[PDB]
């Protein structure tokens, strides 16, 4: 009963540490944007839209 | 007649003066309104991510 234990739980410990390596790999790739604002109070652009 | 053309002139510099300061007084509340429209939406943007 224990080696049957043993052998079940470290399969499942060693797909566990399968997974979970790449897990923490590449969990970066959360970073986005955010996209706040500045009120863009200094726009004084010019009436000459002729690329539409 | 150069009272009457002096009153022209003066009224029409005035005129035009006028016309050009209320025209860019219009692009500029043209872009302030820009400004508070385009900050609302990304209030709801917000508002939506934090419900």
């Amino acid at each position: 009963l224990g080696t049957r234990a043993k052998e079940s739980l470290d399969l499942r410990a060693h797909l566990k540490q399968v997974k979970k390596e790449d897990i923490e790999k590449e969990n970066r790739e959360v970073g986005d944007w955010r996209k706040n604002i500045d009120a863009l109070s200094g726009m004084e652009g010019r009436k000459k839209k002729f690329e539409g | 007649l150069k009272d009457a053309q002096e009153k022209l002139e003066l009224a029409e510099k005035k005129a035009t003066d006028a016309e050009a300061d209320v025209a860019s007084l219009n692009r500029r509340i043209q872009l302030v309104e820009e400004e508070l429209d385009r900050a609302q939406e990304r209030l709801a943007t917000a508002l939506q991510k934090l419900e």
